[PDB]
Protein backbone atom coordinates (compact mmCIF):
# COMPACT_ATOMS: atom_id res chain seq x y z
CA UNK A 1 0.00 0.00 0.00
CA UNK A 2 1.09 3.59 -0.27
CA UNK A 3 1.50 3.98 3.66
CA UNK A 4 4.93 1.78 3.17
CA UNK A 5 6.17 2.94 -0.01
CA UNK A 6 6.62 6.18 0.46
CA UNK A 7 10.39 7.40 0.33
CA UNK A 8 12.18 8.23 3.87
CA UNK A 9 12.99 11.85 4.74
CA UNK A 10 15.04 12.78 7.50
CA UNK A 11 13.44 14.23 11.22
CA UNK A 12 13.01 17.54 11.57
CA UNK A 13 16.17 18.04 13.10
CA UNK A 14 17.85 17.65 9.50
CA UNK A 15 15.66 20.12 7.96
CA UNK A 16 17.16 23.35 6.23
CA UNK A 17 15.42 26.16 7.62
CA UNK A 18 14.69 29.09 4.33
CA UNK B 1 29.24 28.97 -14.14
CA UNK B 2 29.32 32.05 -11.83
CA UNK B 3 28.27 30.23 -8.54
CA UNK B 4 28.64 33.66 -7.11
CA UNK B 5 21.91 39.81 -11.53
CA UNK B 6 21.35 40.59 -15.00
CA UNK B 7 18.54 42.65 -15.50
CA UNK B 8 16.46 39.99 -18.47
CA UNK B 9 17.49 36.96 -15.73
CA UNK B 10 15.77 38.60 -13.19
CA UNK B 11 12.64 39.49 -15.29
CA UNK B 12 13.13 36.22 -16.73
CA UNK B 13 13.27 35.02 -12.45
CA UNK B 14 9.76 36.69 -12.06
CA UNK B 15 7.95 35.24 -15.36
CA UNK B 16 9.14 31.52 -14.37
CA UNK B 17 7.75 31.83 -10.71
CA UNK B 18 4.33 32.96 -12.19
CA UNK B 19 4.49 30.13 -14.32
CA UNK B 20 5.34 27.11 -11.72
CA UNK B 21 1.83 28.58 -9.85
CA UNK B 22 -0.21 28.35 -12.66
CA UNK B 23 1.15 24.97 -13.91
CA UNK B 24 1.13 23.84 -9.85
CA UNK B 25 -2.46 25.03 -9.28
CA UNK B 26 -4.07 23.73 -12.68
CA UNK B 27 -2.16 20.81 -13.24
CA UNK B 28 -0.36 19.86 -10.47
CA UNK B 29 3.04 19.81 -11.80
CA UNK B 30 5.00 21.86 -14.02
CA UNK B 31 8.16 21.56 -16.19
CA UNK B 32 11.28 23.87 -16.56
CA UNK B 33 13.57 22.85 -19.48
CA UNK B 34 17.07 24.38 -19.35
CA UNK B 35 16.92 25.78 -15.66
CA UNK B 36 20.47 26.38 -15.11
CA UNK B 37 22.27 26.53 -18.04
CA UNK B 38 24.25 23.84 -19.96
CA UNK B 39 27.50 24.97 -18.30
CA UNK B 40 26.08 25.24 -14.86
CA UNK B 41 24.19 21.75 -15.28
CA UNK B 42 27.87 20.53 -16.27
CA UNK B 43 29.15 21.84 -13.19
CA UNK B 44 26.50 20.28 -10.72
CA UNK B 45 27.13 16.87 -12.85
CA UNK B 46 30.71 16.56 -12.11
CA UNK B 47 30.17 16.78 -8.93
CA UNK B 48 27.26 14.30 -8.18
CA UNK B 49 29.68 11.63 -10.16
CA UNK B 50 32.40 12.70 -7.96
CA UNK B 51 30.45 12.10 -5.05
CA UNK B 52 29.36 8.63 -6.38
CA UNK B 53 32.64 7.66 -7.33
CA UNK B 54 33.71 8.25 -3.80
CA UNK B 55 31.72 5.88 -2.08
CA UNK B 56 29.52 7.78 -0.06
CA UNK B 57 25.90 6.90 -1.23
CA UNK B 58 24.00 4.31 0.65
CA UNK B 59 20.18 2.59 -0.51
CA UNK B 60 17.56 4.81 -0.68
CA UNK B 61 15.05 4.13 1.98
CA UNK B 62 11.51 3.60 2.48
CA UNK B 63 9.13 5.70 4.84
CA UNK B 64 9.90 3.13 7.70
CA UNK B 65 13.72 3.37 7.02
CA UNK B 66 14.02 0.31 5.20
CA UNK B 67 15.18 -0.97 1.46
CA UNK B 68 13.87 -3.00 -0.96
CA UNK B 69 15.37 -2.78 -3.49
CA UNK B 70 12.53 -4.61 -5.98
CA UNK B 71 10.54 -1.52 -4.42
CA UNK B 72 13.20 1.35 -4.94
CA UNK B 73 16.29 0.91 -6.38
CA UNK B 74 18.47 4.12 -6.20
CA UNK B 75 21.46 4.95 -4.48
CA UNK B 76 21.21 8.08 -2.61
CA UNK B 77 23.31 11.03 -0.76
CA UNK B 78 21.86 13.46 1.21
CA UNK B 79 23.55 16.93 0.65
CA UNK B 80 23.47 19.69 2.86
CA UNK B 81 25.61 22.18 -0.01
CA UNK B 82 28.93 22.98 2.05
CA UNK B 83 30.25 20.12 1.89
CA UNK B 84 34.00 20.03 -0.08
CA UNK B 85 33.04 19.87 -3.88
CA UNK B 86 29.60 20.27 -3.17
CA UNK B 87 29.43 24.23 -4.29
CA UNK B 88 27.61 23.66 -8.14
CA UNK B 89 25.11 21.67 -6.12
CA UNK B 90 24.60 24.70 -3.26
CA UNK B 91 24.09 26.78 -6.06
CA UNK B 92 21.08 24.34 -7.21
CA UNK B 93 19.28 24.80 -4.40
CA UNK B 94 19.82 28.00 -4.22
CA UNK B 95 18.40 28.99 -7.64
CA UNK B 96 15.25 26.86 -6.23
CA UNK B 97 14.70 28.32 -3.02
CA UNK B 98 14.60 31.78 -5.04
CA UNK B 99 12.07 30.18 -6.89
CA UNK B 100 10.10 28.44 -4.73
CA UNK B 101 10.52 31.68 -2.26
CA UNK B 102 9.04 33.83 -5.29
CA UNK B 103 6.06 31.68 -5.33
CA UNK B 104 5.52 32.07 -1.20
CA UNK B 105 1.41 32.54 -0.61
CA UNK B 106 0.62 31.71 -4.14
CA UNK B 107 0.59 27.78 -3.95
CA UNK B 108 -2.60 26.33 -2.29
CA UNK B 109 -2.92 27.74 1.52
CA UNK B 110 0.91 26.17 1.64
CA UNK B 111 3.96 28.40 4.26
CA UNK B 112 7.12 26.94 2.83
CA UNK B 113 9.91 27.72 5.63
CA UNK B 114 12.14 24.72 5.23
CA UNK B 115 13.20 22.15 3.18
CA UNK B 116 14.87 18.73 3.03
CA UNK B 117 18.76 18.58 2.43
CA UNK B 118 19.14 17.62 -1.05
CA UNK B 119 19.14 13.80 -2.00
CA UNK B 120 21.39 13.09 -4.50
CA UNK B 121 20.23 9.86 -6.63
CA UNK B 122 21.46 7.23 -8.77
CA UNK B 123 19.36 4.44 -10.12
CA UNK B 124 22.30 2.38 -11.58
CA UNK B 125 20.79 0.95 -14.53
CA UNK B 126 20.37 -2.89 -14.06
CA UNK B 127 16.32 -1.82 -14.83
CA UNK B 128 16.07 -0.75 -11.53
CA UNK B 129 13.52 2.16 -10.67
CA UNK B 130 10.97 2.76 -8.07
CA UNK B 131 7.70 1.47 -8.25
CA UNK B 132 4.31 3.80 -8.16
CA UNK B 133 3.99 5.70 -5.20
CA UNK B 134 2.93 8.95 -3.42
CA UNK B 135 5.64 11.09 -2.12
CA UNK B 136 3.86 12.02 0.94
CA UNK B 137 0.81 10.27 1.55
CA UNK B 138 0.88 10.20 5.46
CA UNK B 139 1.23 13.85 6.51
CA UNK B 140 4.96 14.20 6.84
CA UNK B 141 5.16 17.99 5.59
CA UNK B 142 6.24 17.72 2.38
CA UNK B 143 4.05 20.06 -0.01
CA UNK B 144 6.34 20.11 -3.41
CA UNK B 145 8.54 17.88 -4.87
CA UNK B 146 11.71 18.82 -7.12
CA UNK B 147 13.68 16.96 -8.35
CA UNK B 148 16.55 18.05 -11.01
CA UNK B 149 17.75 15.65 -13.69
CA UNK B 150 21.35 15.46 -14.93
CA UNK B 151 21.15 12.95 -18.08
CA UNK B 152 22.59 13.94 -20.67
CA UNK B 153 21.32 13.13 -24.52
CA UNK B 154 19.21 10.66 -22.78
CA UNK B 155 17.64 8.21 -24.99
CA UNK B 156 14.44 6.51 -23.04
CA UNK B 157 13.25 4.56 -25.42
CA UNK B 158 16.76 2.63 -25.25
CA UNK B 159 17.70 3.55 -21.68
CA UNK B 160 14.11 3.65 -19.89
CA UNK B 161 14.20 6.14 -16.57
CA UNK B 162 11.19 7.99 -17.49
CA UNK B 163 9.08 9.49 -14.42
CA UNK B 164 5.45 8.43 -15.33
CA UNK B 165 3.28 11.05 -13.50
CA UNK B 166 -0.09 10.50 -12.62
CA UNK B 167 -1.95 13.63 -11.95
CA UNK B 168 -5.31 12.98 -9.92
CA UNK B 169 -6.95 13.27 -14.97
CA UNK B 170 -7.30 9.95 -16.45
CA UNK B 171 -4.05 9.82 -18.05
CA UNK B 172 0.23 9.28 -17.62
CA UNK B 173 2.79 12.08 -17.99
CA UNK B 174 5.86 10.83 -19.36
CA UNK B 175 8.94 12.58 -18.39
CA UNK B 176 12.11 11.53 -20.03
CA UNK B 177 14.82 12.61 -17.41
CA UNK B 178 17.05 14.73 -19.24
CA UNK B 179 19.48 16.92 -18.57
CA UNK B 180 18.87 20.18 -16.69
CA UNK B 181 15.14 20.18 -16.36
CA UNK B 182 13.84 21.19 -13.26
CA UNK B 183 10.31 19.67 -12.59
CA UNK B 184 8.11 20.27 -9.61
CA UNK B 185 4.85 18.77 -8.26
CA UNK B 186 2.43 18.32 -5.48
CA UNK B 187 3.64 15.85 -2.68
CA UNK B 188 0.54 14.53 -1.77
CA UNK B 189 -2.05 11.92 -3.08
CA UNK B 190 -2.69 13.96 -5.73
CA UNK B 191 0.50 12.69 -7.88
CA UNK B 192 0.83 9.23 -8.09
CA UNK B 193 4.55 8.56 -9.63
CA UNK B 194 6.89 6.24 -10.44
CA UNK B 195 10.85 5.74 -11.98
CA UNK B 196 10.64 3.28 -14.83
CA UNK B 197 13.44 0.48 -14.69
CA UNK B 198 15.99 2.15 -16.02
CA UNK B 199 18.74 0.51 -18.30
CA UNK B 200 22.00 3.35 -17.86
CA UNK B 201 23.07 4.89 -14.72
CA UNK B 202 20.57 7.79 -13.96
CA UNK B 203 21.26 10.43 -11.90
CA UNK B 204 19.03 13.23 -10.51
CA UNK B 205 18.59 15.80 -7.39
CA UNK B 206 15.27 15.98 -5.53
CA UNK B 207 14.46 18.81 -2.83
CA UNK B 208 11.03 18.31 -0.81
CA UNK B 209 9.77 21.40 0.66
CA UNK B 210 7.79 21.65 3.56
CA UNK B 211 4.93 23.25 4.38
CA UNK B 212 5.08 24.52 8.60
CA UNK B 213 1.96 23.53 9.72
CA UNK B 214 2.15 19.86 8.75
CA UNK B 215 5.68 19.88 9.36
CA UNK B 216 5.13 20.41 12.96
CA UNK B 217 3.47 17.16 13.37
CA UNK B 218 6.78 15.35 12.82
CA UNK B 219 8.63 16.99 15.15
CA UNK B 220 10.10 14.54 17.85
O1 LIG C 1 13.89 10.22 -9.74
C1 LIG C 1 12.72 10.45 -10.12
O2 LIG C 1 12.40 10.82 -11.27
C2 LIG C 1 11.60 10.32 -9.11
N1 LIG C 1 12.06 9.99 -7.78
C3 LIG C 1 11.09 9.69 -6.76
O3 LIG C 1 9.92 9.67 -7.07
C4 LIG C 1 11.54 9.54 -5.34
O4 LIG C 1 12.76 9.37 -5.07
O5 LIG C 1 10.49 9.71 -4.60
MN1 LIG D 1 8.71 10.05 -5.52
Amino acid sequence: DYDDLAPFVPPPSFDNRL
Amino acid sequence: CDKTEKTWQLQKNERLSNMVVNQLNTNGFCIINNFLGSSCSTEVLQQVLNLYQSGVFSNGQLARNVSVNRIRGDKIAWIGGDERGCEAIKYLSSCVDSLISRCNGRLGNYMITGRTKCMVACYPGSGLGYIRHIDNPNRDGRCVTVLYYLNPNWNSQDCGGQLWLYPNENKVVKIDPIFDRLLLFWSDRRNPHEVKPAYAMRYAITLWYFDEKERALSSQ
